[PDB]
RNA sequence: CAGCUAGUUGGUGGGGUAACGGCCUACCAAGGCAAUGACGUGUAGCUAUGCUGAGAAGUAGAAUAGCCACAAUGGGACUG
RNA sequence: AUUGGGCGUAAAGCAAGCGCAGGCGGAUUGAAAAGUCUGGUGUUAAAGGCAGCUGCUUAACAGUUGUAUGCAUUGGAAAC
């Protein structure tokens, strides 16, 4: 099973639209030539399948897939609890 | 004692009815294995001029000591506001520097040394800050003393 | 197909091929997948010494060697060692 | 013992503990006071080990609220501390990473610097030996 | 500044300009637009021929010339030698180099170029100025 | 151009004898002054260093025989290897061919044993060159091609030579051996190599 | 250069395509990107590399090589 | 001026204050381990650069072998 994986944690924002959420990521890492660390974010896109309806402050794991469609790329592998 | 001179320089103040060229000299003079003064002296012609700063260089000289021919550690020369860096160079390069910074190194005998000017590039600042880097560097064996690791470590 | 061909890697008037597994549908002296070997055909007397080692694989799994790899091929005795194991 | 004299910290511990070292060895006094740390304290038995300061005893009070480290420094009979130059590179918003083959050498060995790479304080030369890099507390030479 | 600073703000150079920047816009007919490559040297014809005075530590009288270049541009142009050949729509050549003497006049003619005539009775290093080797 | 017009101007103004010791020895009343008209008193008045490390420079490079970007090409590859700077560089100057010729002894100059090797007169390690810029190396064996010996320039030379310890030969079969580097004081010491080399800082 | 975008955002049925897919289609909702710089302006083939620098790197993308785009200009499609 | 600059009189501290966002931030104990450090694996075309060597009458030059770098992933560590 050589297929990859990208385990990146993220947080839900607003899945305003329906049955599609929008997750948020922080990734670390240093500015090239000042060697500073910033973190910036990127939004992305997990449509919800209705195992479990994220609100806000949700915050879950997300692995590869096919191009499901247009801005929607990503789909949940593993939910973390709220806080 | 090679008594190299560096630089000559027209300097002059002005009276009522004329103005007095008092041409001066600096000189740096080093018995190339330790041994380095410099002399700055004002006079009216260049001769006497000369003996003055030489009198004056080797009245009051210093000793420093040789680490396989050249500097063993880092240091920056800071003296009125003009910085010059001393490498510790391997020992294949040789001399590489200035007008006074290669006059100062030679009178002292040494060998391969990294140099480069900042700041300024007057010559007395920059004989004062190359002392000033020479001497306030530590030997090895004076601070092994002063620590309880002296035994080589 | 992967054709075992020339390389005119050199100075005018000095070729010296190294001898390269490309496809049929790349350009002379272009990029490749493994490396065989050189050539200097002009000096004589075994100046042609070859890997032996991915050659045999790229020949096992699909390769086309020409006229002057042929050549090569003949005496240093691949034949002998590829057509045989073939069967 | 009832040091009877109000006492605060500066700012993290690697800048509190140098802006004091120097200030003392300018000013040639004994010894100063500040809040202690385990960091602090590491770097405070680092440097002892390598001989570079006397007594350091840190104190609490009648309980475990308030603990704090004063130090005496190395002199001589002549009065010259044995420091000479102190400088930092790890600074708040500016963590300096090191690898090991890249690991600098502290005015040709004469310099102390501390590395603390994943086990605390240590000696430049004993983590070349142990040939693991990491973040660099300060120089000291 | 603090590195929090200069990360919302990045360093800028200083974008030191051409010495002399007419040299180096080359503009074309058939759809005309300016491509600017830098040319070391253009030809060109001039428009008005005359002398003007120097500034204030000198004290003479050079001859100057007011010349089109292949383009569009106009530049004032300082002729080298003894003498010139300046023709009042003689087509010319042209050279940089500055001239402190004259304000405005940034260039030369490379003398002994298609109609400008070099300067003859020329000996001495016989390369500006465009004289040939004499006969010995 | 590789050829020079004067060459005992070129010991004067240097004031180092492009030959042993015959550059100024009172031929036709030789004299150290300055060429030119100017030679009455230019003594030393703007001795800087520049003005002697050209001199050295100019030294070095006359009684070899070379030119600008030749030398500046020897510097780089003597550059490239490891080692001590001066001696090497030195080494590499007295690999020439036509030096280690002249250090043979066959030829009365430099200038004639360049000819005669650049005319294909020399053949070395049984063969022939045209290229006065070969590189030497120790234990490299020399002959006179056994061929166009019958050169009245090339006998009295032949004879009278002087066999330096460095290189080794046999006078009737005209064989030659570049056997040792030449050492710093067995060549003339007229020539301050050091100002020479930390002239350049090229690289 | 402060808003930009309405197949634009998301879902449903079908078609389509070597395959995924608003790619298109019939229906539903108004969403999405944006100061961490959206949209716009001008600029430019990208990379290995060349020149320089001790270095952090500045700089042009020469011959040449990998990738990309084009064939007077703009569209269409067969065949393969 | 990240390595590698200053802001009294030489260019440069906003007239001052309240302050969102952001940056930085006391001490102690545990966990996880993003950074941080190190182990393996994969990969980072050739030419070119470096070094050696070979062959050009030798450099110019042609060729051979070795040589870095970064990233992904995987085993650990757990000072910060």
């Amino acid at each position: 099973k050589r297929n990859q994986r990208k385990v990146l944690i993220g947080i839900v924002k607003s899945t305003k639209n329906a049955k599609t959420a929008t997750v948020q990521v922080e990734s670390r890492f240093k500015h090239p030539l000042y060697h500073k660390s910033v973190v910036r974010h990127k939004k992305y896109q997990a449509h919800n399948e209705g195992e479990v309806l994220a609100k806000d402050g949700d915050k879950v794991q997300i692995v590869e897939t096919r191009p499901l469609s247009a801005t929607k790329r990503f789909r949940i592998a593993k939910i973390i609890e709220r806080a | 004692f090679e008594e190299r001179i560096v630089k000559l320089k027209r300097i002059s103040k002005t009276t009522k009815g004329g103005r007095n060229m008092r041409f001066s000299v600096l000189v740096v003079v080093g018995n190339r294995k330790g041994k380095i003064g410099y002399g700055i002296a004002k006079a009216l012609e260049v001769p006497n001029a000369i003996k003055k700063a030489i009198k004056a260089a080797h009245n009051s000289l210093h000793t420093i000591e040789i680490h396989k021919g050249s500097i063993y550690h880092e240091v920056i020369g800071r003296s009125g506001a003009s910085r010059v860096l001393l490498k510790p160079a391997p020992q294949g390069t040789g001399i590489i520097a200035g007008g006074a910074i290669r006059a100062i190194i030679e009178l002292a005998g040494y060998s391969d040394i990294y140099t480069k000017n900042l700041g300024r590039n007057t010559p007395i600042n920059m004989i004062h800050a190359t002392m000033d880097g020479i001497l306030k560097q530590l030997s090895p064996r004076r601070v092994a003393i002063l620590r309880n690791k002296n035994l080589n470590e | 197909m992967v054709k075992i061909r020339l390389m005119r890697m050199g100075r005018v008037h000095y070729p010296t091929y190294r001898i390269v597994a490309v496809d049929s549908r790349v350009k002379r002296d272009g990029k490749y997948i493994a490396l065989i070997g050189h050539l200097n055909p002009a000096l004589k007397e075994n100046k042609c010494k070859i890997d032996e080692a991915v050659a045999l694989e790229w020949l096992n799994k699909g390769a086309k060697p020409t006229d002057t790899v042929r050549s090569l091929f003949s005496q240093t005795g691949l034949w002998k060692k590829f057509v045989e194991s073939k069967k | 013992i009832t040091t009877t004299k109000p006492i605060k910290a500066h700012f993290d511990p690697v800048a509190d503990l140098l802006t004091k070292i120097n200030n003392a060895r300018k000013a040639k006094l004994m010894t100063v006071t500040t809040i202690a740390s385990k960091l602090k304290i590491a770097i405070l038995e680092i440097l002892v080990k390598e001989g570079y300061l006397a007594n350091f005893q840190v104190l609490e009070n009648k309980s475990k609220t308030k603990r704090i480290v004063t130090f005496n420094l190395k002199y001589t009979q002549r009065r010259i501390p044995s420091i000479n130059g102190v400088k930092q590179i790890s600074k708040p918003g500016l963590r300096i990473y090191r690898p090991f083959e890249k690991l600098p050498l502290v005015l040709n060995g004469l310099g102390i610097a501390i590395i603390s790479t994943s086990d605390g304080v240590m000696t430049d030369k004993v983590a070349r030996l142990k040939k693991i890099g990491g973040e660099i507390l300060a120089y000291v030479w | 500044a603090t590195i929090a600073q200069l990360i919302r703000k990045p360093r800028k150079k200083k974008k030191v300009k051409s010495k002399s920047p007419a040299l180096h816009y080359n503009l074309n007919l058939l759809n005309k637009k300016v491509t600017n490559v830098y040319s070391p040297l253009k030809r060109g014809v001039c428009t008005r021929v005359g002398t003007m005075t120097p500034k204030k530590p000198n004290s003479a009288l050079r001859k100057y010339a007011k010349v089109r270049l292949t383009n569009g541009f106009e530049v004032l142009t300082y002729i080298p030698g003894e003498g010139h050949n300046l023709q009042e729509h003689s087509v010319t050549l042209l050279r940089g180099g500055r001239v402190k003497d004259l304000p405005g006049v940034r260039y030369h003619i490379v003398r002994g170029t298609l109609d400008t005539v070099g300067v003859e009775k020329r000996r001495q290093q016989r390369s500006a100025y465009g004289a040939k080797k004499p006969k010995a | 151009m590789k050829y020079t017009g004067s060459i005992f101007k070129r010991s004067r103004r240097l004031g180092f004898s492009l030959l042993e010791n015959n550059k100024e020895f009172s031929k036709g009343k030789k004299r150290k002054t300055i060429p030119g008209q100017h030679g009455n008193r230019f003594r030393s008045s703007t001795m800087s260093g520049y003005a002697q490390q050209l001199q050295e420079k100019q030294r070095m490079q006359y009684m070899y025989g070379i030119t600008d970007k030749q030398f500046r090409r020897l510097f780089r590859l003597v550059l490239k290897q490891r080692g001590n700077l001066a001696v090497n560089l030195f080494r590499v100057l007295e690999s020439r061919l036509d030096n280690i010729v002249y250090r043979m002894g066959f030829a009365p100059t430099r200038r004639s044993a360049r000819q005669l090797v650049n005319h294909g007169h020399v053949l070395l390690n049984d063969r022939t060159v045209d290229t006065p810029s070969i590189i030497l190396n120790p234990g490299d064996k020399v002959r006179l091609k056994a061929k166009t010996i019958k050169i009245p320039i090339v006998k009295a030379a032949s004879e009278s030579g002087v066999v330096s310890p460095f290189v080794e030969t046999n006078n009737k079969t005209f064989e030659g051996t570049y056997v040792r580097f030449p050492e710093r004081s067995e060549l003339p010491a007229g020539i301050n190599e050091s100002y020479v080399v930390e002239w350049y800082k090229r690289l």
